[PDB]
RNA sequence: GUAAAUGUGAUCGAGAGGGAAUGAGCACUGUAAUGUGCACAGGAACGAGGAAUUGCUAGUAAUCGUUAUCUCAUUAAGAAG
């Protein structure tokens, strides 16, 4: 008898990658964009260095394949994407560049937030009362 | 505990470098202001700022310098001054504290009292 | 390229020994006019009856460019009516053309409601339809029936033509518009 | 219940006998009939069109449409 | 008049000088009544809307359509 | 040998009369006579408001100025040029010549 | 003759692509398999060889205005022809050019194998460049 | 900065629709950024709108872009074409 030998493989209902859980069935590209820090674009650039076909699905992908991206994310300099592409540019702290992943967002902006509050910086005294500081008009919209 | 940075750099050699070089920290709007080379007004001020740390010794504090320079970027040479900047009414005063490098005076100084109904 | 005899619909479709088969919708009915593709340009609008001679499959991709955004694109339309005839001939077995045939002729109400009373209050009364009204109803419940049907449904819009318009032609309980003909006599009929 | 992404072996072996005897089919029976996803009723409708077991009628934009063994055309 | 400013480099030492641009409202006043809104500068008129209306016609302006 | 005479003005019934004029001379002379070449006119613009402040309905006016033109492109001997130039004075008609 | 006009884009396009993949003709930009082909488009391109199908199209512009006998091609007019309309949030959409980037890099490798000679006023053609679209079209129609 | 809807092929599959508040940056105009452009992150309401209410009869309505038009150093989600 004749067989299809075109279909997936075997599939796993959901995975854990980075303190986050990712929905098996999902393609590759948007099931990356559940760990905060990985945007739809990184997501790409981060696929063709670990070198994975883009149509997998995220149960299908061995420990071996998982390996390979958590150590891209871990360190994007080593494989050739360049740090206009990262979360984290020319640190005050560090004067390094980086890329933030997961829970380091949050922490991050909110140590940078309370330091200039610290000191009576006017942008993070506004942030934390719920206002804008983009230039934003406050009279007609933006109301509750 | 570790020493005050800004960007990568300790105060001990912040404090020493040239208005030049410290242009090559700052932020890009900032660096665009320094190239364009200083007003009349902006050089008064700062030779006085290098002016008063040189001068001042002991446990006295020195005198406030006041200043209508708004759009100016905090320099290293003022670290520890008290400064007044003008709100468009009064020269609000304020110490240039070591966190502030990378902003103008402007940031710290409000020209409209908050709202509340 | 594919043919090089005589005037066919979409190059496919025989355009020959059609009948309409209710005397009271005849000369409403544009079966004559033989077209390869369904457009025209023709500027009939301005004129007393000349709505009623523009040809069948015309007027019924004209009812395609709906919901607001589709305004003006007609070429989608064509694109949308060809493979619906595909489905249907393929279904139903028979020329296209006479399934949106019969799907007219049932799918118009022949009786309706109307304000009459004019020297005081106005009441509610039955009154009898017209010709050409009858038609124009016809065309657009058929369309208001697709329209809705695929909205929020994955199935692909040219198959829910075909689901329509054979049920339509058979004037089975099972269509939008049959059933929409069937309310608007039934109260027609209580306000006898 | 949620849609599926595979074929499996029992599932194919029914499609290959239910696909003769059906008139005009399009990917979206084998998605509402079968509980397969849209992606996996392109591929496996690909598949049967080059193994002549079903023969497409027409391929307009995206807009697919597929016969199998009890189609008939009108004649002249 | 094209302004010049003095401005001093980054020691305060050595100065240079550099142009203001002639841009705004300062210098395109109204040729008929010095109005510094609503001047039309097409065709290198500099006159207000108001005036225009008046004197189009002595000019040679005309409402053909 | 030749001459081309840009006839410009800002009213069409002078330049009518004045290239009438002109293609009547060059007629009375006959040295091959032709008509003018009517050119395409220039137009320039100006759209405002018409009441001096905020109040009413808001009511728009274009003003246009037109730039009649016409050519004469014509074979002469440098005497006739020179005494026929006499014409081509005392008009609200600009006038102003090419040569080779 | 305007040989050119003899074969259907979507085949020409597709074709050479390959001939000039397989000799390597042209060399991708650094980081060409993460970079947008211009500031108006949402993603990078789907396929990976979009660099190649770039200088297929390319020599196809400039045979068809060799074929009308056009003025010669400018980087800018290439760069309005790749153009496309920007997505900006709560406001109309606008038309944007294509990056220049690509394109001189394209013009600068086919210019190092003799196939576009730099004219004062634009980019032309070369007989080797006119003779491999020649041949490939006398196989490619039969 | 010299159209866009659009035409063919692929793709995606029922919040991969949507881009609001916000982060550290990279440039431009300017006497001065607070204004504008760009890249990366982030991802709010909204699943077709109560009582009411506004235009429109044919190359019209609606859709789609564009202004060597006006404002204009830099700024259009405005008018006038
Ligand atoms: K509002
Ligand atoms: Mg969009
Ligand atoms: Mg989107
Ligand atoms: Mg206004
Ligand atoms: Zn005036």
């Amino acid at each position: 008898k004749l067989v299809f030998n075109n279909n997936p493989l075997p599939i796993q209902a959901m995975i854990r990658m980075f303190n986050t859980n990712i929905d098996g069935k999902k393609q590759i590209i948007k099931a990356l964009t559940t760990i905060r820090g990985i945007g739809d674009r990184l997501s790409l650039a981060i696929l063709r260095r670990a070198k994975i076909p883009t149509d997998k699905r995220a149960g299908e992908l061995t420990e071996d394949e998982l390996n390979e991206i958590n150590e891209v994310i871990l360190n994007p300099q080593k494989y050739d994407i360049p740090e206009w592409m990262l979360n984290h540019q020319n640190d005050p702290i560090d004067g390094t560049t980086k890329h933030l992943i997961g829970n380091q967002i949050e922490g991050t902006i909110r140590l940078w937030n309370e330091r200039g509050k610290k000191i009576g910086l006017v942008r993070a005294f506004r942030t934390s009362l719920g206002l804008k500081v983009r230039g934003q008009r406050t009279k007609s919209n933006g109301r509750g | 505990f570790k020493e005050f940075s800004y960007k990568g750099v300790n105060l001990e050699t912040l404090t020493s470098m040239s208005i030049s070089e410290f242009k090559e920290l700052l932020p890009s709007k900032l660096r665009r202001s320094i190239n364009r080379g200083f007003s009349a007004a902006e050089r008064d001020f700062i030779k006085k700022c290098i002016k008063a740390r040189s001068e001042n010794t002991g446990l006295e504090r020195p005198e406030q310098i006041n200043t209508n320079t708004r759009n100016l970027p905090i320099l290293p040479t003022m670290i520890g001054l008290q400064i007044g900047v003008y709100s468009g009414r009064d020269f609000m005063p304020m110490v240039i504290k070591e966190e502030m490098l990378g902003r103008r005076l402007r940031d710290y100084v409000e020209t409209r009292k908050l709202c509340t109904h | 390229t594919e043919t090089s005899g005589d005037i066919k619909l979409f190059g496919r479709y025989p355009y020959t020994d059609l009948e309409v088969k209710d005397i009271t919708l005849e000369k409403y009915i544009n079966v004559a006019s033989k077209v390869i593709l369904p457009h025209t340009s023709s500027r009939l609008n301005t004129k007393k009856f000349g709505r009623t001679k523009i040809p069948v499959v015309e007027r019924f991709v004209n009812a395609m460019m709906r919901k607001g955004r589709n305004n003006g694109k007609k070429t989608l339309a064509m694109r949308i009516v060809k493979d619906a005839f595909f489905i249907i001939e393929g279904v139903t077995g028979q020329n296209p053309i006479q399934i949106l045939v019969d799907a007219i002729c049932n799918s118009g109400p022949r009786e309706d409601s109307a304000r009459i009373g004019k020297g005081g209050v106005m009441k509610r009364s039955s009154v009898d339809v017209s010709p050409l009204r009858r038609i124009n109803i016809a065309i657009f419940l058929l369309a208001k029936g697709v329209r809705n049907s695929t909205f929020k449904d994955i199935k692909m819009l040219p198959e829910i033509i075909a689901e329509e318009l054979i049920n339509a032609a058979k004037n089975t309980q099972s269509s939008f518009a049959v059933k929409k003909k069937e309310e608007i006599e039934r109260i027609a009929k209580s306000n006898r | 219940v949620k849609r599926h992404e595979r074929v499996e072996d029992d599932i194919f072996n029914k499609i290959v006998k239910d696909v003769k005897n059906m008139r005009i089919l399009t990917r979206t029976t084998l998605s509402e009939r079968y509980n397969l996803s849209l992606n996996i009723s392109i591929k496996l409708l690909r598949f049967l069109e080059e193994n002549q077991i079903i023969k497409l009628i027409s391929s307009h934009r995206g807009s697919k449409i597929y016969a199998g063994s009890k189609y008939e055309p009108l004649k002249v | 008049m094209n302004k010049q400013m003095i401005k001093y480099n980054a020691d305060l030492e050595t100065t240079f000088t550099v142009e203001r641009k002639d841009f705004g409202r300062t210098n395109r006043r109204c040729r008929a009544c010095f109005a510094y809104n609503g001047v039309i500068r097409k065709y290198d008129l500099m006159i207000c809307r108001r005036c225009f209306r008046e004197y189009a016609g002595d000019i040679g302006f005309k409402i053909y359509d | 040998i030749n001459v081309e005479l840009r006839l410009l003005c800002s009213n069409k019934k002078l330049l009518s009369d004045l290239s009438n004029r002109y293609y009547n001379y060059l007629f009375q002379n006959s040295p091959t006579a032709k008509k003018p070449r009517v050119l395409q006119p220039f137009i320039c613009d100006v759209t405002t408001r018409k009441s001096p402040c905020g109040q009413g309905t808001a009511t728009w006016s274009k003003y246009k100025m037109i730039i009649h033109g016409r050519m004469f492109a014509l074979q002469m001997t440098h005497q006739m040029l020179k005494d026929s130039a006499a014409f081509l004075q005392n008009t609200d008609v600009e006038v102003r010549l090419t040569l080779k | 003759n305007t040989e050119i006009f003899k074969v259907r884009h979507d085949t020409f396009i597709p074709a050479l692509s390959e001939y000039l993949r397989t000799n390597k003709t042209v060399v991708p930009i650094k980081n060409f398999d993460i970079i947008k082909t211009s500031r108006g488009k949402e993603t990078s391109p789907l396929d990976i060889n979009w660099y190649y199908t770039r200088a297929a199209s390319i020599i196809r512009k400039l045979l068809i205005s060799k074929a009308k006998n056009e003025k010669p091609l400018s980087i800018v007019r290439f760069s309005s022809e790749y153009g496309c309309a920007k997505d900006r949030g709560n406001r109309p959409n606008k038309h944007v050019r294509a990056s220049k980037g690509i394109i001189i890099k394209i013009l600068n490798d086919l210019q190092e194998k003799g196939w576009v000679e730099k004219k004062e006023n634009g980019w032309t053609l070369k007989k080797e460049a006119e003779e491999v679209s020649k041949q490939l079209i006398e196989k490619l129609i039969n």
